[PDB]
């Protein structure tokens, strides 16, 4: 029994650097990266639009 | 490089239409000044037919 409520404050770490860290740094690359595609279609609307005009 | 690039050439192609337009609008103006002269003087003759 002691030893299992070692394993609570053991899975409460290793779930922090196995499941939430990289799912957060997932976040921060997805968003990151839409606003990079997003600037890059409105560059490309206004290139489009340009050339029609 | 894409947008500068394709605003670049989009410009290319409006400068090569307005220059081939002006070069034909010259052409026909002219074309039709000759083919009036031949309308016109074909006439003064035909009206003096017997």
């Amino acid at each position: 029994v002691a030893v299992q409520e070692q394993e609570i404050a053991r899975r409460e770490k290793e779930l922090e650097a196995r499941v939430r860290k990289p799912a957060e740094a997932e976040r921060y690359k997805l968003e990151r990266l839409a606003e990079a595609e997003k600037s890059q279609l409105i560059m490309q609307a206004e290139a489009e639009a340009a050339s029609v005009r | 490089g894409e947008k500068v690039k394709q605003v670049l050439l989009a410009q290319a192609e409006a400068e090569k239409i307005r220059k081939i337009g002006e070069a034909e609008a010259a052409v026909i103006e002219a074309m039709g000044k000759a083919e009036a002269e031949r309308m016109k003087l074909k006439a003064e003759a035909y009206q003096k037919y017997g």
